[PDB]
């Protein structure tokens, strides 16, 4: 089920790649080249952690619900997780 | 005859999980890079 | 990762991405037409109606009825609702399905949560719009259908009144939930949870019905009677009377229209050539009827009622004799008793342009649309245009007051769909405001 | 329409439409309406209302059908036959009942409510069986996550719970045809669950077996293992032997039936032996 | 608070004592300097000098340790680095 | 050192407990033996809170929003009030002999628990019920009532009560989860007060 | 339930509609004071610790316990009487 | 530099005033249900039973508290109901719920 | 001019406060209380530094364009600029 | 990165190297552990091992150093502890 949805998403002209990072920067599934797969997993792992800390620092009884970072080249979205999150990159243009 | 189709059968969550398991386990066994 | 207990996260992540992509897709004075006529499941169906929206000002719905000819050998329900957008590329976005003839269709005014329709046989249905695609029969070439509602066909009640419906409209009057009373056994707020607007349904008998139920915390199957989905029911009911002044002796209604400003007020028209006024809360405010400066009866069989989408509360209606009246709420008699061009034929559809000037559109039986712009001219049509592909079935004017646009979507008896944009008339805007005030003052 | 599709057969659709137009137009035009017309016109309303609620009941039933025909459970199929018997026997009564609406619809209101009630009960029972169905599914997805080399008890427990739940359903007065269909399909589901874990074991037998300890010394001044090398080889082979013999003694649901549904996996996955024995020899070399 | 060991080059018995000692020091003192001082002194006595201890909420370090005498762990949000060198 | 209303006479202003509002060092309530809670800022005083007339054994300051001030005594009834006007906000109607302790946590949403002179400890989720305990903690079959209740300020879900033996028992409670929306309880109480 | 909406219940229309509920409450109110009567009779002597009711003021004498004990009984019984009077409208149920 | 600060404010204003309103009522996916912790079961009981053994035989608990700093430190004090005006009646019993506090 | 546009934004039903962060996490203008004024300014300064670096790391020829953080309590949006960014907080409810 | 020395048991020339080394480390490296490592290694090379370096914004320490081989100073708001032991 989830694999079919990921394929359908990847087929969308906006989507530039999807990475499933599981064990804290260790992926299992990717639609991207290896150097980018590894770098992207690492960056988004560190990045989401920083956002979660920021929210807890603002209020000690709230965590992250969603995080989006945008750039000229592409846009990246992540969601909070218990064990692992999923990475999506799209071209906003 | 092995009937890998399993046509006279039905399940929703059991077959979905099995597909998931098949892929994850198969890739893991390849990664083991056993010389055997 | 091997466990479905974690794959649930993967599902949720996909659901978020899908919605974001769908949101990303919502991008952008004479004949300049466009077509969106893909036939993935419309190969044999005939157009019967059109309906526009208010939450998505670029959305339109189109009803289609399948003939006895089955383009697909599958069990194919003959009644579907085609949902698509003006700016999107060719191809319907969604589709809803039912078992019996569907009509009396409307949308939710606050957000796309529910879609409502009245059945030909008097029942009421509502589909869950805000639902992911799953547990629905899909097809290749992919496209997926959607069917999910618990109709009043199930648990028997009186609200059905076993009478065909004529019209439905969302009634945005929910002002309750002031507080949950401190003693919980007497708290009325609980039963209003999630209820942001009601839905009204008038039948031929002249009996008006209002109710709504909303609830999200659910699971695949319920102990109570329902579909096998997660959807609300129809436990709530209110009933209002009508035709007291009008009523062999048994009379009926033809059309109803509520007041956008205060949705508690409404008017009802009858075949006898009269339109009554009433409301919901205080039933003695102004129980008058509307009538032109005529005598006798003149049972013109009023068939279309609308409202001018502007400050002054003026209702409009047209009849089979090709006449239109402007029934100002604060008057028993209309302001401008215009007899439309080609009065030899009937009114087949009315609407007010979604534009700054008070432009009014009429369609007749000969498929010749006439337009008025009373802010700049007299009661004579300011424009008109007929079509060679005649036998029009429906139209709807769609636009948005700032980016802005203006369009008109139509459909023919042949089963084709059309649309064009003449936004040069979107607004002056300065001249329009000048004349708008002038017309109100004079 | 013995295709799970109920339909109302209205006889005098014309009379209704005519009379409705009749009185409406005569009133609007200021015309006299004869007594004959007003009597039948009021009657016609009665027929229209009753026809609609009959459609509603049929629609309700048809909805139930669409929910039920997706699993084809012999229980609900038999209950549905009993429902159809109500309609069929009621049809026979039409010799005297075909004019209830004409004279006094009240009997018909009771009629349709009783028929609807039977359908409602059917709908309720169906959802309850679906609840059971899900329960069994929840178990199977657990069962296909049991480690054959460590957790044999989990299969013993799981299988007993499956049988217990199935017997529990039967205790509610079910027909053998129902449980028959269930066990056949659910046995196949177990088959899938077991074969997967079976395949997993076959690939990692050299990794997941209980550890063996040996002492290395110089017996007679000659470097030798205690216990001897040939002995621990035999134990290692017996360990894998026990595993591969598992798909022979598996009392899956419907144990009264055949067992080959499971053991066929041995021949079908006989290729796995190559990897097993190759790894076995490599491990023995490592020890040497 | 909760003890979480991230790295250790140390026997199991000394690891537990390091945590236990820091836990008691954290219970008795609020000042990181004084917490560190307790931890260091106790280790010099029980496991011979010379130990060093750093306790804090925000730092990076690069140090050299004698084998079997280094641990890095958290007590809640406070990190404790303890090792022998010299 | 002096709160005395009509000094040098039948004026012996004794109290059994005092609670202070986290809002301000100079706001607190005195659990007078007379039974009527007295507001004091020390001596000045402003409100006498007539809804609770029995001799007070326990008081507690309001958690956040400074409107749910507790008094409880011989009445066996937990009367909340808002010092702003001293109206009867609500009275828990426990048909129990006495009350000996109350549990609040400003950290958590507006929730309530208390230990009663029967051995039971009641919990109340304001958004679910008023008079009906949601969760209730029991003693053994023949244990005499609990005489004290307190909760760790460092939440860590550590509640402690004391039995009629020299034993203190700790419970780990999960019911009081946080959520967005419970604030409604504050608006419901403010509206009840003003009507 | 009756206390909070007593102003409505006392209305002729509603009072009659709730007649069965008001009589049901009356019977329960009778049960209530019945239990209080027995509890008083079995404890009024003040001999066992339970009959007196331990208090922090016990250091003066048993008088403080009796005062509080009875105070509660009086308030409870008195309240039930007034509630029945307001709601029942002096039916035979109330007379008894 | 006030006009320089104003210029920046204009640029971001153009972005936020449009972006914010579009997002605020976007009414996007609302199925987010993440706990970050295993669901706790029904409330537990008898987590720990601290007391002075000998003294607890005759005394009863009347005052308890927790140390805000050392959250492990649970305090208790039992006493006799009578005679509290004259003699030493009891002790203050504390026990940690800390590492190695197995007793 | 800009003072009116900021008030205009503040008047929006979603907006719960605006902070104009200028001197490296120290704001100069605020429509909020003092504890929040410094709380958000400081935390978001640290975060945006991470976000901008994240973009440069994932691709060495791009800077930040925008960031959004969502939480159960509230939602915060920031955009990068040459000298300084601006913080706006909304109530998603 | 202004340097302020709070305490030292070190020659003036070694003090200068400490500041200069940390200054370069802070210019080159963004990450605390990497800054510390740079500083430590430069001292092992010039003044022989074994040096240890702690760099951070929030910590206390209690350490033992070889006589005349200790410095503790700030660069801006970041504290650097640099000493030899072993």
């Amino acid at each position: 089920e989830v694999e079919e949805t990921l394929k359908r998403l990847q087929s969308q002209k906006g989507v530039q790649g999807i990475i499933v990072v599981n064990t804290e920067g260790i992926p299992i599934k990717s639609t991207m080249d290896n150097p980018t797969t590894t770098q992207y997993a690492s960056l988004m792992h560190s990045f989401i952690l920083k956002a979660r800390s920021t929210v807890r620092d603002i209020d000690p009884q709230n965590d992250l619900t969603f995080l989006r970072i945008r750039s000229k080249k592409n846009e990246i979205m992540v969601a909070p997780d218990k064990d692992y999150f999923l990475i999506v990159i799209q071209n906003p243009t | 005859i092995k009937d890998p189709a399993r046509d006279p059968q039905y399940a929703e969550n059991e077959v979905d999980e099995m597909r998931i398991q098949k892929d994850l386990e198969l890739e893991q066994y390849k990664r083991s890079s056993s010389k055997s | 990762i091997d466990t479905p207990r974690l794959c649930s996260f993967l599902r949720a992540a996909c659901q978020v991405m899908a919605v974001l992509l769908e949101e990303d897709r919502l991008a952008a004075s004479d004949s300049s037409s466009q077509l969106n006529t893909s036939l993935p499941f419309l190969q044999n169906r005939k157009v019967s109606s059109l309906h526009t929206s208010r939450v998505q000002r670029q959305m339109v719905v189109s009803v289609h009825d399948l003939p006895e000819k089955s383009f697909v050998p599958l069990l194919d329900s003959k009644y579907v609702l085609c949902v698509w957008d003006i700016w999107q590329p060719s191809g319907p976005q969604k589709v809803l399905i039912c078992e019996s003839q569907v009509t009396c269709c409307c949308l939710s005014p606050l957000k796309a949560f529910l879609l409502f329709a009245g059945t030909a046989h008097g029942s009421v249905v509502v589909w869950d719009l805000r639902e992911d695609s799953r547990l629905h029969y899909s097809v290749t070439l992919f496209w997926t259908f959607r069917t999910a509602t618990f109709s009043t066909d199930g648990i028997l009640t009186s609200v059905n009144h076993r009478s065909p419906l004529q019209a439905v409209e969302p009634i945005s009057t929910s002002v309750h939930k002031k507080q949950s009373f401190v003693l919980s056994p007497f708290s009325t707020q609980e039963e209003m949870s999630g209820l942001s607007f009601h839905i009204a349904s008038l039948d031929e008998s002249g009996v008006l019905n209002v109710w709504v139920v909303v609830e999200l915390p659910k699971a695949d199957i319920a102990g109570s009677i329902s579909d096998l989905g997660l959807m609300p029911g129809g436990r709530v009911k209110l009933v209002h009377s009508a035709l007291i002044q009008l009523g062999w002796g048994t009379t009926q209604t033809l059309n109803v229209k509520f007041l956008p400003s205060d949705p508690n007020h409404f008017i009802i028209g009858t075949d006898m050539g009269l339109i009554s006024h009433g409301t919901r809360q205080d039933l003695r405010v102004a129980p008058k009827l509307f009538k032109p400066q005529q005598h006798g009866i003149r049972p013109v069989k009023v068939n279309v009622i609308d409202f001018s989408p502007f400050g002054e509360p003026i209702f409009l209606a047209g009849c089979s004799d090709g006449s239109i009246r402007l029934h100002q709420l604060s008057s028993a008699f209309p302001l401008l008793q215009w007899d439309s061009s080609t009065d030899s034929h009937a009114v087949t559809g009315l609407q007010w342009s979604p534009t700054r000037p008070a432009v009014f559109l009429v369609q007749d039986d000969t498929s010749n649309i006439y337009i008025w712009d009373l802010l700049q001219s007299d009661l004579g049509p300011v424009a008109k245009q007929q079509v060679s592909p005649n036998r029009l079935v429906a139209m709807a004017a769609v636009g948005e007051p700032e980016g802005s646009f203006l369009a008109l979507v139509l459909a023919r008896a042949s089963g084709s769909i059309d649309i064009q944009h003449l936004k040069r008339r979107w607004a002056a805007p300065e001249v329009d405001e000048c004349n708008r005030l002038r017309l109100l003052l004079q | 329409l013995d295709s799970n599709d109920g339909l109302l057969k209205v006889h005098y659709s014309d009379r209704l439409v005519i009379l409705l137009r009749e009185v409406r137009q005569l009133s609007a035009l200021g015309f006299v309406i004869p007594a004959k017309i007003q009597q039948v016109a009021n009657i016609a309303q009665k027929f229209c209302k009753q026809a609609i609620i009959l459609k509603q009941v049929a629609h309700f039933y048809n909805s139930i059908d669409q929910q039920m025909i997706q699993s084809q459970r012999p229980m609900m199929l038999q209950s549905a036959l009993a429902f159809e018997q109500i309609i069929k026997n009621s049809k026979a009564g039409s010799g005297g009942k075909s004019q209830i609406t004409w004279d006094n619809p009240k009997e018909l209101e009771g009629y349709i409510q009783k028929l609807q009630n039977a359908a409602e009960r059917l709908a309720t029972e169906n959802r309850k069986l679906r609840k059971w169905h899900t329960t069994f599914c929840e178990k199977v997805v657990v069962l296909m996550n049991i480690d054959l080399l460590r957790q044999q008890q989990r299969w013993k427990d799981g299988l007993q719970e499956l049988r217990t739940g199935l017997a529990t359903v039967e205790a509610q007065g079910f027909q053998a045809s129902d449980m028959h269909a269930w066990k056949q399909h659910w046995n196949h589901q177990l088959y899938k669950a077991l074969e997967h874990q079976y395949q997993m074991g076959l690939e990692a037998l050299n990794e997941n077996l209980p550890e063996i300890n040996i002492d290395l010394t110089y017996k007679q001044g000659r470097l030798q293992f205690r216990p001897p090398f040939e002995e621990i080889r035999a134990k290692y082979y017996r360990e894998m032997k026990r595993f591969i013999g598992i798909p022979n003694q598996f009392k899956g649901v419907g144990e009264a039936g055949d067992e080959s549904i499971f053991s066929i996996m041995i021949d079908r996955n006989a290729s796995g032996f190559l990897t097993i024995f190759s790894k076995a020899e490599d491990l023995f070399r490592r020890l040497s | 608070r909760k003890a979480v060991i991230k790295n250790a080059d140390m026997s199991e018995e000394m690891q537990q004592d390091s945590v236990e000692c820091a836990t008691q020091a954290l219970e008795k003192y609020n000042i990181e300097k004084d917490i560190a001082a307790h931890i260091k002194k106790e280790f010099d006595k029980k496991y011979n000098p010379t130990w060093h201890c750093i306790v804090g909420r925000n730092f990076g370090s690069y140090v050299t340790h004698e084998t079997k005498h280094f641990i890095y762990f958290y007590l809640g949000q406070v990190a404790i680095l303890l090792f022998k060198s010299g | 050192t002096k709160l005395k209303k009509h000094p040098r006479g039948e004026t012996e202003v004794g109290a059994t407990a005092v609670a202070f509002s986290s809002f301000d060092p100079r706001l607190f309530i005195l659990g007078t033996e007379g039974g009527f809670p007295l507001k004091c800022s020390l001596a000045p005083a402003q409100f006498t809170f007539s809804p609770h007339g029995g001799p007070i054994y326990s008081v507690s300051c309001s958690p956040f929003h400074r409107n749910l001030f507790l008094s409880a005594g011989t009445d066996g009834h937990v009367h909340l009030y808002s010092m702003l006007q001293a109206p009867p906000l609500t009275s828990l109607q426990l048909s129990l002999k006495y009350l000996f302790a109350v549990r609040w946590s400003p950290v958590r949403p507006l929730v309530f628990a208390a230990a009663s002179g029967k051995g039971d400890v009641q919990l109340f989720d304001l958004q679910k019920s008023s008079q009906k305990p949601t969760v209730l903690i029991k003693q053994t079959q023949d244990e005499s009532p609990v005489y004290c209740l307190e909760f760790n300020s460092q939440q860590t879900q550590l509640l402690a009560a004391g039995d009629a033996q020299g034993t203190v028992k700790v419970w780990q409670l999960s019911t009081e989860f946080t959520e967005q929306g419970p604030r409604e309880a504050e608006d419901l109480d403010c509206l009840a007060a003003e009507v | 339930a009756f206390l909070k909406y007593k102003e409505l219940v006392k209305r002729p229309t509603i009072s009659k509609e709730l007649m069965l509920e008001r009589e049901t409450l009356l019977a329960r109110l009778v049960d209530s004071i019945k239990d209080f009567r027995l509890d008083f009779e079995n404890r009024c002597r003040g001999i066992p610790g339970d009959a007196s009711g331990p208090l922090s003021g016990k250091n003066l004498s048993e008088v403080v316990n009796s005062i509080v004990w009875v105070r509660q009984l009086e308030l409870k019984v008195d309240d039930t009487i007034k509630i029945a009077e307001a709601l029942l409208s002096d039916l035979p149920g109330f007379r008894c | 530099d006030i006009p320089r600060l104003a210029a920046f404010l204009r640029r971001v204003e153009a972005m936020v005033i449009r972006e914010l309103n579009k997002n605020w009522q976007s009414h996007a996916f609302d199925g987010f249900e993440v706990n970050w912790t295993e669901q706790q079961q029904m409330v537990s009981c008898l987590y720990t039973l601290g007391y002075p053994p000998a003294q607890a035989q005759g005394l009863h608990v009347t005052s308890i508290s927790w140390n805000s700093t050392g959250s492990v430190v649970a305090c208790a004090y039992g006493r006799l109901d009578h005679g509290d005006w004259s003699t030493l009646k009891s002790f203050v019993c504390a026990w940690n719920l800390d590492r190695r506090d197995l007793r």
